[PDB]
RNA sequence: ACCAAAGCUAGCUCAACAUACUAAACAAAUACAAAAAUACACCAAAAUAAAAUAAAACAUUCACCUAACAUUAAAGUAUAGGAGAUAGAAAUUUUUAUCCUGACGCUAUAGAGAUAGUACCGUAAGGGAAAGAUGAAAGAAUAAAAUAAAAGUAAAAAAAAGCAAA
RNA sequence: ACGAGCUACCCAUGAGCAGUUUAAAAGAACCAACUCAUCUAUGUGGCAAAAUAGUGAGAAGACUUGUAGGUAGAGGUGAAAA
RNA sequence: CUCGCACACGCUUACAUCAGUAACUAAUAAUAUACUGAUAAUUAACAACCAAUAAACCAAAACAACACUAAAACGUUUAUUAAUUACAUUGUUAACCCAACACAGGAGUGCACCAAGGAAAGAUUAAAAGAAGUAAAAGGAACUCGGCAAACACAAACCCCGCCU
């Protein structure tokens, strides 16, 4: 299938 | 995306949304679109004359101060309708049936500035 | 500034007239006839406090008609910025 | 009644004063200290 | 007035008077050019043009001619401690015309005194020569001062 | 005007609205909270204005002057007894004017004096049959007057000079109310000969 | 906090050790 | 008459300006109605001037001279508002006998919740109304559930203080041990 | 056939969709706005 | 394993309170009184743990039956959860089997 | 020698007692596109909870799982169950009042998510944090006291050969 | 429960297609705006969670396009690619 | 070297004046449309808001003369009513919006292609490898899965599968 995994964003806060 | 913690007035949205900021109708629309401005809706301020009128924004610090007594409801009537009513019941003169002569009204729509519905706005 | 006149700015196409293209024999003017609103009304004027603005009126419909109506008569002519007025 | 250890200080103690003299990253920390130290003896 | 209900209005209703009004008034110097008879107020929100050309006409007895009026957007953008934003209040500027060609110009509210000038001139002098006198001897090395021998 | 404070709060005898204040307290800090006895406002017996005696401190046995009093820690402060040194004009190349500033007190270390004696002595809230609240003392027995202090304000109203906007005062205690049962629009309205004709109509309210 | 005190006595053995350590007593 | 808006031309270079004192409630009461509607304009047009200087002190870096003059006008003008104020409310309770000036009625709403609705003003009844019959005052039966949790969260936030008023008195008992 | 920009933005459609007025006509979106007070949201909607 | 640096304010306990003194008086009530009141009629604590004892399991089942109708709601359904899994793994968990 | 280290309050948890249970604030504006004074209306509604699981599969069944009025016993008994898993009463019994309520509960990676459902990420339902430390006085900042102890660097780059050590 | 502000389709209401060739506004022809994305090379934590450069197909129609409304998961929608 | 002015939709003071930038923001410096503090501003004629009922009327927009097939948005007049009363309320800045960014991407209409708007190179040396562009002796597909790519070429014919857009 088509396999992908989104990026995850770091908080803002950091 | 769009804020939805701010405050939603006349100048985010649309040509089409237009909301007044507060202020009080002083008319309607007439036949050519023409806005009829009525002269009675118009806030007439009145003021009296201040002339020959003697006081000023500020008291002497040396004027005393008095015991604050909020006025009561009671003490109005001992102060203005106490004296009239007690003379004439002493005098036979008392009329439970009808009080118009003391002050009082039955219905408040016959005059001019109610009470209950407060007509008069200040 | 012109702004506290107040005049506002706008874009749409820019236009010299004469009431008749240039096509149109007739390239000369003779008299105008202006017929002023209900706004400016004498009346109305003096209900706003306004006794000077009466002649006021009447001089400012003149000036801004008859100038845009000499002009184009100018510049239907060949006339123009650079060219100035012969005639 | 929640219990921690406080004398961790000299839990570690007692196996780095084995390693001071080593060389590289082993004589600082402890997860490659105590390695080093066990095959040390 | 302001945060009063009016009475709802219909035909043949009396006339609607307000007796002490609760609307207040700035008149501020115009940021930028303005011609000699336009003068710039503040006025609040629940304002509207014949409600200050009443005001004026009636508590002043200022012959008015036109008002013109606008609403003025306040800043949004600065962040607290906290991250939340501070909103400045929003204030209706109004502008008026004078009607029988009276002149009005800001005047000056913050003339200087010369001898306040003056004066706060040798305050200063005072305090430079102070310093100057306070100043170390460069001869003297550091070594103190105040011991005689 | 009034200041809203965070609920947890440190006191350091400047006003809240100072910039002292907020030099010394930045509005994104907060600190230790410190342990304050509750005293009652009934139970509070030290005001600004009568001396005191100072129990511990460098200084013992002295007595001086209240000035300052910061209700929220108990504090006291004398006229200059318990001082400490510091500098307030300070610039790049010059300093001086060492001016002496007071330390504050807690109520445990001051002790009202009696007026005769002179000595500390422990007071007591008494209700007399005059039906005034005046402090008694316990060894010598005698009642303490309250200390009068001048306001912050600093005007005396023994010595003042009306203004162009001020008030005589046989104006403001001049009396002309007549109690009738008319409102104020009523009295207005007929005093000037404001008539009126027509009603207003049948208004429904829900 | 970790509750206790025999954790605070102990290293109060130790800041003596590294006294004497860089300032020898005479 | 539009000097008004300024204080007069030998006041404006002052640094500091001495005012009395604002009118106490006591005073006001035993002025006439007629004198309160005329001292009105009188602080009204003190006011005027007053904010005037403040936003020109803005506008010159520099400080307002005696501020506190503002604060006692508004005070003044508060003081006034509630005399006549209390004057409206007696003389309504003797003719009518009703609390508050503008009629309403306690409403449950959509939301379960207890609201003052105050009435409005229409020229037209109640039901014939459009606007006025969309909305709805009553609390449907899945209302219940969410009413009976905001009990419990403010019964545990009142449980939480309760128990916090403890704790700082045995704290402070220990560290002023008096009795 | 470069996605990322889905949300053009609109106030027509916001206060259409997610507007105070649409919550309160469904009973479905009254129970929204429930948990949102009961949950101490600062903006219950739109 | 940083640990403190200044010597923390010893705790000065009294062992003579009057908590301590009075410690466990009446604990012999029934032996000493006729036998008129059980010493388990003492306990102060919560309703449903006067004079009993019990596992994990069998106090949150008792917990349930007594003060069950008082709960609130979201402790009432915390409640029900904690049943469920302890039920699953007594029963159905373990080693000895 | 830098980076760092240390502190004990904020407040919380579990109960008990308990009034009897949608707080605080409501001047004006709030279900027109909420917080916009003002026009001939429509208004409203209910239908058993299901399944993840257990029976080492899975179809009948699977405690608690919305509505019980409790405790000591009868009893895990009678019964109900692909009679398997497991489910499970009653008749009949027991229960003396008020005070004695606080803590072998935590102390800033703990305790509520909380300084807070706020920042911030989502169109929306929703998800949802990190963050505090001087002293009696900082109206003692040429200000003061304290560990100078984590990894990482500096003071001080390296000299044949080796699981780095013995 | 919440989602058709991207996308599939539809209902409203609008707005675009210059020149050239032909009795043609003929799902004709050449070629722009405009819309799709054939081939190759760069790019591969990149300018970009699908782009840039060159080259290509349609370009008066079964065409592109703005605003706004409708269909919701046992479903919607589909000139079937599950 | 050339995507420029304006409106709609959106964003919400990020715009303007003055001062400061050791540090925060710009992926650097100068510095200030973008960071900090104070003060100030968008003024209506344009735009939003801007009557109801009954009756007569089969006859398209495409320069519309007159016609085609797919049969087409676009109203006047008569009658009965309509508060009649200067000045109502609201949108007017910007170097901007949606894409985690001050992103070589996405973005509707009118009018121009300029009179307007902008800067490919921070300073050097001129190695390999890699990317993009120009030119070439003799030969002209001998390359290679294929003439892919490139070219001073820009043509002709056959077959297979689908009719065609
Ligand atoms: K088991
Ligand atoms: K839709
Ligand atoms: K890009
Ligand atoms: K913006
Ligand atoms: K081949
Ligand atoms: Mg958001
Ligand atoms: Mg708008
Ligand atoms: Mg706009
Ligand atoms: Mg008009
Ligand atoms: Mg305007
Ligand atoms: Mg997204
Ligand atoms: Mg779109
Ligand atoms: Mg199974
Ligand atoms: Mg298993
Ligand atoms: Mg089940
Ligand atoms: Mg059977
Ligand atoms: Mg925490
Ligand atoms: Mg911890
Ligand atoms: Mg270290
Ligand atoms: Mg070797
Ligand atoms: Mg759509
Ligand atoms: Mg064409
Ligand atoms: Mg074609
Ligand atoms: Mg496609
Ligand atoms: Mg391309
Ligand atoms: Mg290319
Ligand atoms: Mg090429
Ligand atoms: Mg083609
Ligand atoms: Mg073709
Ligand atoms: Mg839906
Ligand atoms: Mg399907
Ligand atoms: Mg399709
Ligand atoms: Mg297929
Ligand atoms: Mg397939
Ligand atoms: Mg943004
Ligand atoms: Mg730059
Ligand atoms: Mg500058
Ligand atoms: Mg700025
Ligand atoms: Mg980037
Ligand atoms: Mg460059
Ligand atoms: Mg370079
Ligand atoms: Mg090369
Ligand atoms: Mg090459
Ligand atoms: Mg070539
Ligand atoms: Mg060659
Ligand atoms: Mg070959
Ligand atoms: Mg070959
Ligand atoms: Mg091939
Ligand atoms: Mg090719
Ligand atoms: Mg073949
Ligand atoms: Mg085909
Ligand atoms: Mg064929």
């Amino acid at each position: 299938k088509k396999r992908f995994t989104p990026p995850t964003y770091q908080p803002k806060y950091k | 995306g769009a804020d939805r913690m701010s405050k939603w007035t006349s100048k985010r949205g649309p040509r089409t949304f237009c909301k007044g900021r507060g202020a009080k109708g002083t008319g309607f629309h007439g036949r050519d679109g023409k806005f009829v401005q009525i002269k009675e809706m118009i806030p007439e301020l009145v003021v009296p004359e201040l002339a020959g009128f003697k006081l000023k924004p500020y008291v002497n610090y040396r004027a005393p101060e008095g015991t604050d007594t909020p006025l009561t409801a009671k003490q109005l009537f001992l102060e203005t309708a106490a004296p009239a009513i007690e003379k004439d019941f002493k005098a036979g003169t008392f009329d439970p049936e009808h009080l118009e002569k003391y002050g009082f009204e039955p219905t408040q729509e016959g005059k001019l500035f109610q009470l209950y519905p407060k007509n008069f706005p200040r | 500034k012109p702004d506290k006149l107040p005049l506002f700015k706008r874009q749409y196409e820019n236009t010299i007239f004469i009431g008749s293209k240039t096509a149109d024999p007739l390239c000369y003017g003779h008299t105008q006839f202006h017929l002023l609103p209900d706004k400016l009304k004498r009346e109305k004027l003096l209900k706003q406090n306004c006794a000077d603005q009466i002649e006021v009126v009447f001089r400012a419909n003149a000036i801004a008609s008859l100038f845009a109506w000499t002009g184009a008569q100018a510049m239907y002519q060949g006339f123009w910025s650079e060219a100035d007025v012969t005639r | 009644l929640r219990s921690r250890v406080t004398d961790r200080y000299w839990r570690v103690q007692e196996v780095l004063k084995h390693a001071r003299h080593f060389r590289g990253r082993k004589n600082r920390c402890y997860r490659l200290a105590v390695r080093a130290v066990t095959r040390a003896f | 007035a302001r945060n009063v209900l009016y009475p709802l209005y219909q035909l043949g209703n009396p006339q609607l008077r307000v007796f002490r009004t609760n609307f207040f008034i700035q008149l501020v110097r115009p940021g930028t050019a303005q011609p000699e008879d336009t003068v710039q107020f503040r006025i609040p929100m629940e304002m509207t043009r014949v409600d200050l050309r009443n005001y004026l006409e009636r508590i002043y007895n200022v012959p008015v001619a036109a008002v013109r009026t606008r609403v003025q957007y306040g800043s949004n953008r600065r962040r607290d401690h906290r991250n939340i934003r501070i909103k400045k209040p929003d204030y209706k500027v109004a502008y008026v015309q004078l009607a029988l060609g009276q002149t009005f110009t800001f005047p000056d509210l913050f003339p200087e005194r010369k001898g306040a000038s003056v004066d706060v001139d040798v305050r200063d002098q005072v305090l430079e020569d102070q310093r100057q006198k306070h100043s170390p001897d460069p001869r003297r090395g550091g070594v103190p001062g105040w011991f005689g021998l | 005007s009034k200041v809203t404070l965070p609920p947890n709060y440190r006191y350091g005898m400047s006003r809240p609205g100072s910039l002292s204040d907020k030099r010394k307290n930045p509005p994104g800090t907060r600190r230790r909270r410190v342990p304050v006895e509750p005293i009652s406002d009934e139970d509070w017996h030290l005001f600004c204005g009568d001396k005191v005696e100072i129990l511990e401190g460098k200084d013992a046995g002295k007595q001086g002057k209240v000035v300052q009093v910061i209700r929220q820690r108990n504090w006291v402060v004398v006229e200059g007894l318990n001082t400490h040194y510091r500098y307030v004009g300070k610039t790049v190349d010059y300093r001086g004017t060492m001016i002496p500033s007071e330390a504050p007190l807690l109520h445990n270390q001051v002790k009202l004096v009696d007026p005769t004696d002179r000595k500390p002595t422990d007071v007591e809230w008494r209700f007399t049959e005059a039906g005034e609240r005046v402090r008694v003392s316990t060894r010598s027995g005698r009642i303490i007057p309250k200390p009068e202090f001048p306001r912050a304000d600093g005007i005396v109203p023994e010595t003042w000079i009306d203004g162009p906007k001020d008030t005589s005062v046989e104006d403001a205690l001049e009396k002309t109310y007549v109690p009738r049962l008319k409102t104020l629009e009523e009295e207005v309205m007929e005093a000037m000969g404001i008539q009126e004709t027509r009603r207003h109509k049948k208004v429904y309210w829900y | 906090a970790k509750k206790g005190f025999r954790a605070a006595y102990r290293f109060q053995k130790e800041l003596e050790r590294w006294r004497l350590l860089r300032c020898p007593p005479p | 008459g539009l000097e008004e808006f300024f204080d007069d031309p030998k006041n404006w270079g002052e640094e500091k300006v001495k005012s009395g004192a604002s009118w106490t409630c006591q005073q006001l009461r035993n002025k006439s109605n007629e004198d309160l509607h005329k001292l009105w304009y009188v602080l009204l047009k003190e006011r005027n001037m007053l904010l005037t200087l403040e936003q020109e002190a803005k506008r010159q870096r520099l400080p307002m001279p005696s501020p506190e003059r503002l604060e006692k006008v508004v005070d003044s003008m508060d003081a006034l508002d509630k005399v006549v104020q209390e004057r409206e409310d007696a003389l309504r309770l003797l003719q009518t006998g009703q609390e508050k000036a503008r009629p309403g009625a306690w409403r449950r709403d959509i939301f379960g919740r207890i609201i003052w609705h105050k009435f409005k003003q229409w020229p037209i009844p109640w039901y014939l109304n459009k606007k006025y019959n969309r909305k709805r005052f009553f609390a449907m039966p899945y209302v219940e559930r969410f009413v009976r949790m905001r009990i419990e969260k403010q019964a545990r936030i009142k449980a939480r203080k309760r128990s916090l008023e403890r704790k700082k008195e045995k704290f402070l008992q220990e560290k002023f041990p008096h009795l | 056939k470069a996605r990322g920009n889905e949300y053009q933005p609109s106030n027509i459609k916001r206060k259409h969709k997610h507007g105070w007025v649409r919550r309160l006509r469904t009973p479905t979106g009254v129970q929204v706005i429930l948990r949102r007070m009961h949950k101490g949201r600062k903006s219950l909607s739109h | 394993f940083h640990v403190r640096v200044t010597l923390p304010p010893r705790k000065v306990v009294d062992r003579w309170n009057e908590k301590r003194a009075m410690f466990g008086v009446y604990d012999n009530i029934g032996i000493l009184g006729n036998f008129e009141k059980h010493p388990k009629e003492l306990i102060k604590g919560p309703i449903w743990l006067r004079g009993w004892k019990g596992n994990e399991l069998q106090r949150c089942i008792r917990k349930k039956r007594m003060v069950g109708n008082r709960m609130f709601i979201d402790d009432l359904h915390n409640l029900n959860k904690r049943i469920s899994y302890l039920y699953k793994h007594f029963n159905r968990h373990g080693k000895y089997r």
